[PDB]
């Protein structure tokens, strides 16, 4: 999360928390829609080119944080889990082509004031409040700028930090890349021209691109962090996960399992 | 020493780290509040 | 292998610093004896019948 | 369950907005 | 002698009650803060 | 396990109780030979 | 005097090299806990008497 | 990081049920006596 | 000790063994006289020359070792001590001078199969056993051999070991030695004609010169491996205190605070 | 204490001498 703001508490009590059992790593920020289960960047899962196949009793999830490292007594809650439940049609090869994964637990987790899970799209909203110009909030703890080359200032976050951005043209977004464009991909993020840079960065993935609904003023996070050339460049935008559209898989394992 | 026994074959009964952690962190926030709160 | 290092089992690391590594408690432990006592007591005892 | 979900205990159930919950109204077309 | 605090793994809220500190440590903390609620005690008492 | 006349120090306030390990060590070394004792026997 | 380091107190180590270092009791704790909750909540509602 | 097995002193017998085991230790002791008694049981109990 | 042999089970039932909390080290030897009280070498606990102003709280004594290390599980006793007491005109400044020094129980000390102290040496069989020629033995896991220097082999102990050796004319103690000879003081070895190496060594000290009487074959220790100048050398002897010459203060001693 | 020192449960008190116990014996003077 690039040029943001140390984040309000409670904004997001979906917000979960990814984390690398051994050795101690945030490798991604979650997607909380249930008391067992979760949305999440498949390639948050495994990424073979970067080597990775992540199991469930590999990694955990830290439920309701503030801080991505001083614990939060009696408030964090951090369940195991039960079964990850990745997409097949998950393809990393090529773009990450439904890169997105959803997950249930090994025990439920009890919601509280810190802790709620975001709605589900549903078809009108859906493609409703998807257009571009769009400003939407996101979330997730990732890092900020481009790490592992030269660059001062800081490194990692402490707390949650918030990202409001608008939704842009798919055009604009297919001329920006190298990378095959989906009408399930979609970026955002804040042309040359306008004044605010800032977007998501590595790590933030598995995040939810969340949008508070008009007709009810309910939330929606209607978008997965899958990725971004680089870490908000003018020109440049972050993509994400097509929730709604990839919507169907999800539920029909849900419907199954949970 | 044993008093609080419970079966001679494993002796003595105590409390566990876990017991004792949790009765501190209980235990020092609250002080810490009325202290804070006197400090002011 | 010629000399002799010690066993560490089950354990984690604690959420906070502070507390870190966490162990089986007595109870965990206590159990977790007899959960092998019983087995062995027949592995053993199952020598004796065959053996006379 | 849903039909409970996307209520922000300290806010849309307890009435109130983030520092900033303007924008994405005000982002819709036009301000509000 | 050997380090790196070993090889262990995160503990799970489950761990809690079947998995405690160390004995040592916990004292540790439990006189370290003591100790601050004294001499903040005798701050108190004495700068007024 | 307890209550008030099998302990004289006992406090709720601190949760269940259980051993010690001091109280398991005795308990596996004890217990442990003589485990031995009847295989390094048998194994004659 | 900037960072942090946990305190680990009250450990000695053990004659037999295996059982190495030895961490007090539940009931060793405990017991110390409640010698500091005595003074303390004293010195406490000390406090407050003076302050109403 | 740290090392040395820090800095503590031999315990005095009066010690004992005063200053116990570290858990984890314990357990893994314990493991290791049952197996060699498991295989060597086996080691028995196929001998014949 | 040097020249030795690996001691057998109980014959030294007295034989303590003084260590010291940090670092756990293996100091001196000691002696076992009763369930409170063991006597020993005062240079062990101080020595400024060295540099050592021991005390209780700062070491205890291993009583009924065997191996000079590994722990003897259900059988060694090891225990705090309780109050140190020196003989003020203890002399190391000249020459060591009453070099002995005794301590007190923090808790008593059963005394089992190998748990027993030595007796008392009295009057009569005093000077009655001290003599030339007369051999005596002694205990202790200290060395044997020249530690700082030229020597390899054998340097430290596996388990308690052995020594037996003739009492020496003070002529031959005090030629032989370039230090004041004293009445409490004296040596004790095997001459160059005779054929049998061994002596006290360092370390060796706080040890028991033990010697058994012919009388009620009892075992009467009367001197305190004191020192000597290199370990086992021809014409050089181990020197060993004068018990019952300074026995006096002894009794004056736990009279006492016994 | 004392009026019970000097012996070894595991010669004296049992009956029996040490590897080497004549030695001292065989030092007073001469041999026994
Ligand atoms: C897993 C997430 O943490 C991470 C988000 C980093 C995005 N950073 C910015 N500034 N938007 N996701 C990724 O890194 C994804 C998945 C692995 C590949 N990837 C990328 O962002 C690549 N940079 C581009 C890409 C490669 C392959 C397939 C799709 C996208
Ligand atoms: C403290 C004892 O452990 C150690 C044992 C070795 C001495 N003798 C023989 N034969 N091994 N004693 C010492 O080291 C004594 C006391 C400290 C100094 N010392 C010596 O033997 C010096 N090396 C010589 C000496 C000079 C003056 C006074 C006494 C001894």
């Amino acid at each position: 999360i690039v040029e943001g703001s140390d984040a309000e508490i409670g904004m997001s009590p979906w917000q979960v928390m990814l984390f690398r059992k051994s050795p101690q790593e945030l490798l991604c920020g979650a997607s909380l829609i249930s008391d067992r289960w979760v949305l999440t960047a498949a390639h948050c899962l495994l990424y073979p080119p970067w080597d990775k196949n992540f199991t469930e009793n590999d990694l955990l999830v830290r439920i309701g944080k503030h801080s991505r490292t001083r614990y939060e007594r009696n408030i964090e809650k951090i369940s195991m889990l039960e079964k990850i439940y990745i997409h097949p049609r998950y393809n990393w090869r090529e773009n990450l082509d439904r890169d997105i994964a959803l997950m249930k637990l090994k025990k439920p987790v009890a919601f509280s004031d810190y802790i709620h899970p975001v709605c589900l799209p549903d078809r009108e909203t859906a493609a409703s409040l998807l257009q571009a110009g769009y400003k939407g909030r996101v979330t997730g703890w990732g890092n900020l700028k481009e790490t592992w080359t030269a660059n001062v200032g800081k490194g990692q976050p402490s707390v949650l930090q918030v990202v409001n951005l608008p939704i842009v043209e798919r055009p604009v977004c297919k001329d920006s890349t190298r990378i095959r464009i989906t009408d399930n991909m979609f970026c955002a993020g804040y042309k040359p021209d306008e004044g605010k840079r800032g977007d998501a960065c590595e790590g933030d993935s598995g995040g939810p691109f969340v949008m508070k609904s008009p007709f009810n003023n309910r939330w929606y996070q209607m978008g997965i962090v899958s990725w971004g050339e680089g870490c908000d460049r003018d020109g440049k935008y972050g993509f994400y996960t097509h929730v709604f559209r990839l919507k169907k898989w999800i539920q029909k394992v849900i419907d199954q399992f949970g | 020493d044993n008093c609080c026994i419970l079966d001679e074959r494993f002796g003595s009964y105590c409390p566990t780290t876990c017991g004792i952690a949790d009765f501190l962190s209980t235990y020092q926030t609250k002080v810490d509040k009325d202290l804070q709160s006197l400090e002011d | 292998k010629v000399e002799r290092k010690a066993p560490d089992a089950g354990g984690c690391l604690h959420a906070d610093p502070d507390l870190g590594v966490l162990c089986p408690t007595g109870c965990q432990l206590q159990e977790a004896l007899l959960q092998q006592e019983r087995p062995i007591r027949n592995s053993v005892d199952e020598l004796n019948n065959n053996v006379e | 369950g849903e039909a409970d979900c996307g209520l922000r205990p300290l806010f849309e159930k307890k009435s109130l907005e983030d520092k900033t919950e303007r924008e994405l109204l005000e982002s819709y077309i036009d301000g509000r | 002698s050997a380090c790196k605090d070993s090889d262990w793994p995160f503990c799970s809220d489950e761990d809690w009650n079947y998995k405690c500190p160390s004995g040592c440590r916990m004292k540790g903390l439990i006189d370290e803060v003591n100790q601050d609620f004294t001499n903040r005690i005798n701050k108190l008492k004495n700068s007024l």
